[PDB]
């Protein structure tokens, strides 16, 4: 965590931090997923049984698998991938009306 | 091919350059922005 804190500037904000957790959560789950169709493509020929994805979710998706595992490397390329959502002339009038709110 | 050939030659972009590349700059202004950089 203290590698995303350093590699973020100063523009951030909650929802942005929000945004890419979300974005590596949804990577990890990504990775997942793609783990679970091999699963069942390869098991449809190795013992023939063209089960649908539906029956292992209900059946052969283990806790395991339904289990989230999260790494650095998805996060770090949401964080490439991110894009902040407020323009830096936005902060900048957001501070002159902190300027004039805070300093008297 | 000679119908396609006339269609095409009647065929004129339904963006005329200047909103092309307004747009264009527009669009990757808001890119940047997002990007904030």
């Amino acid at each position: 965590l203290i590698e995303l804190a350093k590699l973020c500037p100063f523009n951030y904000t909650g929802a942005d931090f929000y945004a890419l957790c979300s974005d590596a959560m949804l990577n990890a789950m990504s990775r997942i997923a793609r783990m679970v169709e091999k699963k069942v493509s390869q098991h449809n020929e190795l013992t023939g049984e063209n089960i649908s994805t539906r029956r292992w979710f209900d059946k052969i998706a283990t806790k395991e698998d339904t289990k989230v595992v999260v790494k650095m490397e998805d996060f770090l390329k949401a964080q490439e991938q991110l894009t902040p959502s407020v323009s830096r002339a936005e902060l900048n009038h957001y501070e002159a009306v902190r300027a004039n709110f805070e300093g008297a | 091919i000679n119908d396609l050939l006339e269609a095409c030659q009647e065929t004129k972009p339904s963006i005329s350059t200047s909103e092309l590349v307004k747009l264009r700059g527009i669009y990757d202004r808001f890119q940047k922005d997002r990007n904030g950089e």
